[PDB]
């Protein structure tokens, strides 16, 4: 599936690579929001199939993310 | 044998003698609430905005469990939370520190310490990072330097824990509370630069959101991490 935004944020960092196999609630990627650097969980297992955003992007809520396998 | 007197943060500390990050132990273990994650020193010590943090030993680094329930718009003032706990610190060791927006403390306009909040769905982790009695990067200080003397590392803690859970209570009794007390302790007046205006740095918002005053009498607001500062 699809992993949207939980709120609006610049994106710090994305935590996994492409054909990464997830875990449930693992550290997908980090959006600076509300002077915090949030931590986006998976959730569900999975592999990376696709990382939506970049570095640097403004992302805002419900916008996707990444999509696993 | 700490002997903490707090009703929620510092109920637990968890003392490593060397660690990657106590922010990162923090996050990815689980914790009740109010439960400090402290390191003689972390060699993976991290800082605002991806950047990196000095924890050599004979300084203060923890980590605080948080679990406040509270609206998005109350979030942005945690870190503020950190910096006021510290700022109050110092003042009980008779050293003067303000704050620069929106996450250092600062003596002589010299770093001495920063605070890092990081989210985790329900946990929210404090971290805060002060310069003791360690070594320090050239520009910043420390409570020896500015003593001039070896600092009592467990004192500076209890001292510490004791500000930041009181502080805490208060801002879930009213987070209102914060903002006026960062006002009250934050650099204010100097012209800054930002990339990508100039102006000063006359206040912060009820958001925690910098407000600057531009040459011909206009006002603008710097939302944290979409902008980079610098001081004239
Ligand atoms: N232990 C430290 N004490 C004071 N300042 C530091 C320390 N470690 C990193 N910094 C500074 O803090 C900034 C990031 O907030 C960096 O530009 C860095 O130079
Ligand atoms: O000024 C900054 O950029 C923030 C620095 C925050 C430092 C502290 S040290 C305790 C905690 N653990 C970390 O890895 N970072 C914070």
């Amino acid at each position: 599936n699809v992993v949207s935004a939980p709120m609006p944020g610049k994106v710090l960092r994305v935590l996994v690579r492409v054909g990464d196999r997830v875990r449930v609630g693992q550290g997908l990627l980090v959006l600076e929001a509300m002077k915090m650097e949030n931590e986006i969980p998976s959730p569900r297992d999975g592999v990376v199939k696709r990382i939506l955003v970049k570095e640097g992007e403004a992302v805002d809520t419900g916008q996707p993310l990444i999509e696993l396998g | 044998m700490l002997g903490l007197k707090t009703s929620i943060i510092g109920r637990r500390v968890i003392y490593f003698q060397e660690i990657t990050s106590t922010n990162e132990f923090a996050k990815t273990s689980y914790l009740e609430e109010g439960t400090v994650i402290v390191a003689d020193k972390q060699t993976m010590g991290h800082g605002a905005l991806n950047r990196k943090w000095e924890s050599p030993e004979g300084g203060l680094w923890l980590s605080i469990v948080l679990s406040p329930k509270v609206p998005q718009k109350d979030l942005p003032k945690i870190v503020f939370l950190g910096a006021v706990g510290v700022v109050e610190t110092l003042k009980e060791f008779s050293i003067d520190g303000r704050i620069k927006w929106p996450n250092d403390v600062l003596v002589n306009y010299k770093k001495i310490a920063g605070v890092l909040v990081e989210g985790k769905g329900d946990k929210i982790v404090l971290g805060i990072g002060l310069n003791v009695n360690n070594k320090v990067p050239n520009g910043a200080t420390s409570m020896k330097l500015e003593l001039g003397s070896e600092v009592p590392l467990l004192s500076v803690f209890r001292s510490l824990i004791t500000n930041l859970d009181r502080l805490y209570l208060n801002f879930l009794k009213n987070p209102m509370d914060i903002l006026n007390l960062v006002r009250d302790n934050m650099i204010l007046g100097v012209r800054v630069k930002i990339l990508g205006f100039e102006g000063i740095a006359e206040d912060i918002d009820d958001f925690g959101r910098l407000i600057i005053r531009l040459d011909s009498g206009e006002v603008k607001k710097v939302i944290y991490g979409d902008v980079s500062l610098r001081f004239l």
